[PDB]
């Protein structure tokens, strides 16, 4: 019935501005108040302001006002949040919620993430890991991609892309201080299953379309 | 503004117990209170408005309850599918303010982790740069502290830690520690130690290698 | 539920029925000639249109509750009721001073006391719609109870032209005159019924509702009955026994 | 600045001056055998008693608006000034109903109409503030404009009730007796010259302040100003005249 869907994901620099759109559909646009709402990753939830489509009477934040500009356009229904020069703690996902009489923030949207880093598109590097000494009795045997030096998110990384599911574990990426991402992926086999069984990880960087195919074994070729 | 403070910042339980967060409004703001529920990558649910209300569609194991400054969301029955982070808000004059949020996770018995090291590779060392890893698998807690010992020697502000959430199957962590060095500063030592602690474990364990036995 | 077919149906249904009835009103203002009982055909046609009035206003209720019909009901519904309830009072009145053998109120002053008994009512609710939509919060973010409160509170004078209705209706039944007691007996009648129905949404609304674990799901269906209800009570009660007596004479 | 110690002596010497006008016209009200003249002395009483509650609501224009203040100011304003006009227009319409030859009112009569011009300001100053207060932003977060307009426009209903006390007591200058007319010209003066600072003081508020570039540190005193002037307005050219009409009987 109510359905709010937002635009995609967008990459940004410190010194531009954003545009997230919001179309509204199953009711009448006009008759309810719609609020914008932002996280930071890893942090709550966070106000900004409010437009009311009737009369685009708006209502922002303390702390965003002189930045942030909501339209709304009732021929097509949609509601448009304006936000000028970015920094890169406005690097949040941001949610269009509309408010109906009675009650508090029912319907949402999807969620846009911007991501504010003055970073170019760079592909990922992929390096092995392998420990020094295996077999050592204990069959519990760990080995690894680490994919370090990549902008922007996400990154895919699958082990034989088919076969590895059991004990695959794809850590978070960590934002570095050279502003581009890196993240690890670990797989736990036995320790008879390694020099008898192929490992890759295929990696599948999206916006720079880098497969690498990296195979991980312990030292040799 | 009006500050809203939730308690506990997380908790945990299993499958079927009763639980209790507990929301403080600074100033008074009747019941103008909402409760809300967001899973990781997903957008927040509604759970309850008017701090006694449930919307359509909610189940009847949440309840909501409390008044003034005081309220409190109480989940009865718990599901696998009840464990998120919980918001509560408020509404009665602008501008709305959330909770910090609490965190909701699945209660079991305390496992050791498995603890393994990885060296840089030697593409990476020519590329110029040089990271250590530590793996620490399946474990719960949450709460291992890991130190980078180097010739016996504590380095700090150079490792960055990635956990994961709580697993699907076993409902335990993964923890992967990263040093970043430079080349000149990797051709320096030669004892590269990785020792963590828990209290899953009798005695803090560590992991070590020394360049030119890999 | 089914009320949003039902009642919809009712009302529709009512919305000719007030037409033809008022049309039914019109062709007799060329017909009747009596300059006792002429002049309330005025007021009649005036309580027809706010009887009108209600049945188009329970498409409000109807339509789902919006930050732009909030307005249209808050403001409508104590206007119309208080139209509806002044033009009643103004015929018991005139009722009161024929029965104790007095010459009757002209036309004009009829509509007079069926008008500006009104206006109290529609300076009150343009006070309250003007301040909640300018100085207020535009109605977002009021919880159900308060809601409520504000609708039932804002209907205090209607309530006060109820009871001083029935007051000076029930006064009609004592006097040398006896053909101009049933007028006043049908008017008795039917803010009887209102009064009993009155009290009933309102004690379901306030404290029903609430009770049986149904707010606010039911606030709107027992507004909107309510309305409905009440309405029909007009329609039949008083209008359509009005007509069968001016029409036989 | 210098609107301190200024315009609080003037109020308290105001309070001073009217209860010896209360205690004056207490003394004088036992000593009088005419049925006529005494008809007013009564609600007189109300304007006197009134009268210094405009003085004591001086004062809280001279504190700032705070929030304990500002409802104080709000309601006790309008209703205070819808008072004291409602007893001039009291007295001014017994004034028209005599000089033609008709018999005067009785005192419960003329202080029914005092009583009932006011009520209807009473309602609509404690539905303001009760709106204000519980469905709305306080006056502490209310902008200087938002605060002169609403201040402006609340005084509707007491600036038609000038006019009405302004037309009445003009109609009373055509007639045969003489000894009636001179009150008659008393209230006129009297309003004349309450209609001629409200019109200062309004345009002082809305639209000079914002051209003279000072706002709203000349919100306050202009206020505290036309109050205290109307006040002395009232005792000096209504309340002392006829008292020394009244003492030589
Ligand atoms: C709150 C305010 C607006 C209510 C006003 C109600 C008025 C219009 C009503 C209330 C009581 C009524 C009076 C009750 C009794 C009589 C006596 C009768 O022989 C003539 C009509 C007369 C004089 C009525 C005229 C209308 C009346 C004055
Ligand atoms: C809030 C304001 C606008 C309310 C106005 C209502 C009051 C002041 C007025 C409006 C119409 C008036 C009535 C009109 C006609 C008559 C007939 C007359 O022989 C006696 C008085 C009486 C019965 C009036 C009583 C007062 C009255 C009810
Ligand atoms: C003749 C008699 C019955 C008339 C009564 C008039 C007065 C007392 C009534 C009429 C309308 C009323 C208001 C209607 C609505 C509200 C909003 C509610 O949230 C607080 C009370 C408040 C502000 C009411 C206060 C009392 C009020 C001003
Ligand atoms: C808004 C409402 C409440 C205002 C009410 C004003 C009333 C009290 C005023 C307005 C006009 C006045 C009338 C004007 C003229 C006359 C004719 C005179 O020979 C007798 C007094 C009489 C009949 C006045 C009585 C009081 C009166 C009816
Ligand atoms: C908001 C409500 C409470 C306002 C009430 C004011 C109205 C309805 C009432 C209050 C006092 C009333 C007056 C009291 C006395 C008389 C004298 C009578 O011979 C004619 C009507 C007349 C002149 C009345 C007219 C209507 C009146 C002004
Ligand atoms: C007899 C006549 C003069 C009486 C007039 C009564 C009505 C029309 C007046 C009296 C009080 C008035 C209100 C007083 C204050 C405000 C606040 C302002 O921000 C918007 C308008 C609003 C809400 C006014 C609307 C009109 C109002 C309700």
């Amino acid at each position: 019935q109510v359905q709010l869907v937002q635009s995609g994901a967008e990459v940004k620099k410190p010194g531009a501005s954003v545009k997230v759109s919001c179309k509204a559909s199953g009711y009448s646009f006009t008759g309810y108040t719609m609020n914008w709402v932002r996280q930071a990753p890893g942090q709550g939830l966070e106000w900004m302001g409010l437009i009311n489509p009737y009369n685009s009477d708006t209502n922002y934040a303390q702390k965003l006002q002189g930045r942030v500009t909501m339209t709304t356009d009732t021929s097509t229904s949609t509601a448009y949040m304006e936000l000028r020069s970015l920094r890169s703690d406005d690097t949040a996902v941001y949610y269009c919620a509309r408010v109906a009489l009675r009650v508090a923030l029912d319907y949402w949207g999807q969620g846009t993430l911007v991501t504010v880093s003055s970073a170019s598109t760079k592909g990922p590097s992929v390096f092995p890991l392998a420990p020094c000494s295996r077999s050592t009795s204990e069959s519990t045997a760990a080995l690894g991609c680490l994919v370090k030096d990549y902008f922007p998110e996400p990154v895919t990384v699958s082990w034989n892309s088919g076969a590895l599911t059991s004990g695959v574990h794809t850590f978070p990426a960590v934002l570095q201080s050279s502003g581009l991402y890196s993240l690890s992926s670990v797989v736990t086999v036995p320790s008879s299953s390694l020099g008898t069984k192929t490992y890759t990880c295929n990696v599948d960087h999206k916006p720079s379309n880098t497969k690498v195919d990296k195979r991980v074994e312990s030292k040799y070729g | 503004d009006i500050q809203m403070t939730q308690s506990p910042s997380s908790l945990s339980a299993s499958v079927g117990d009763r639980v209790t967060i507990t929301c403080k409004a600074s100033q008074n703001v009747a019941t103008h209170v909402g409760w809300y529920q967001q899973k990781p990558g997903k957008a927040p649910k509604r759970l309850i408005y008017s701090a006694s209300y449930r919307y359509s569609g909610v189940p009847s194991r949440f309840s909501g309850s409390g008044s003034g400054t005081e309220f409190t969301l109480t989940i009865s029955n718990l599901q696998p599918e009840d464990f998120a982070t919980y918001y509560c808000q408020q509404y009665n004059r602008y501008p709305y303010t959330f909770g910090q949020g609490t965190k909701l996770e699945i209660k079991r018995t305390v496992a050791a982790p498995s603890v393994f090291i990885f060296p840089p590779s030697d593409e990476q060392l020519k590329s110029g740069t040089a990271s250590v890893v530590c793996l620490l698998n399946n474990f719960y807690p949450r709460e291992a502290k890991v130190q980078w010992k180097v010739d016996n020697a504590l380095q700090s502000g150079n490792s960055q830690e990635s956990v994961t959430e709580q697993d699907s199957k076993d409902s335990t962590y993964s923890l992967s520690s990263t040093l970043t060095l430079s080349k000149a500063d990797y051709e320096k030592h030669k004892v590269y130690a990785c020792e963590v602690t828990h209290q899953g474990l009798s005695s803090p364990v560590t992991k070590s290698f020394n360049r030119g036995e890999c | 539920g089914p009320w949003g077919i039902i009642l919809e149906s009712l009302a529709i249904l009512g919305i000719v029925v007030t037409i033809l009835l008022l049309l039914a009103f019109l062709f007799l203002m060329r017909k009747i000639q009596d300059c006792s009982q002429w002049n309330v055909l005025p007021t009649q046609l005036l309580f027809l249109l706010s009887v009108l009035g209600l049945f188009g206003l329970a498409f409000a209720f109807i339509i789902e509750l919006n930050q732009q019909t909030a307005p249209v009901r808050y403001f409508l519904f104590g206007v119309l009721f208080a139209l509806c309830f002044s033009c009643l009072l103004a015929h018991a009145s005139n009722l009161v001073k024929l029965v104790r053998g007095c010459v009757s109120f002209s036309w004009t002053t009829i509509l007079c006391i069926a008008i500006g008994c009104s206006l109290l009512q529609i300076i009150i609710a343009t006070e309250y719609v003007t301040l909640i939509m300018t100085r207020g919060m535009m109605f977002v973010n009021m919880t159900p109870c308060q809601l409520n409160v504000d609708f039932v509170v804002l209907l205090v004078y209607v309530l006060f032209l109820m009871a001083l209705t029935f007051f000076v209706s029930k006064a009609t039944f004592c006097g040398p005159c006896e053909n101009w007691k049933q007028h006043g007996r049908l008017i008795f009648i039917t803010v009887l019924f209102s009064i009993i129905i009155w009290v009933v949404w309102i004690s379901m609304l306030l404290r029903g509702n609430p009770q049986f674990q149904r707010q606010p799901q039911w606030d709107d269906p027992v507004v909107c009955i309510a309305l409905v209800t009440n309405a029909w009570v007009f329609l039949l009660l008083y209008i359509v026994p009005e007509l069968c007596i001016l029409y036989r004479s």
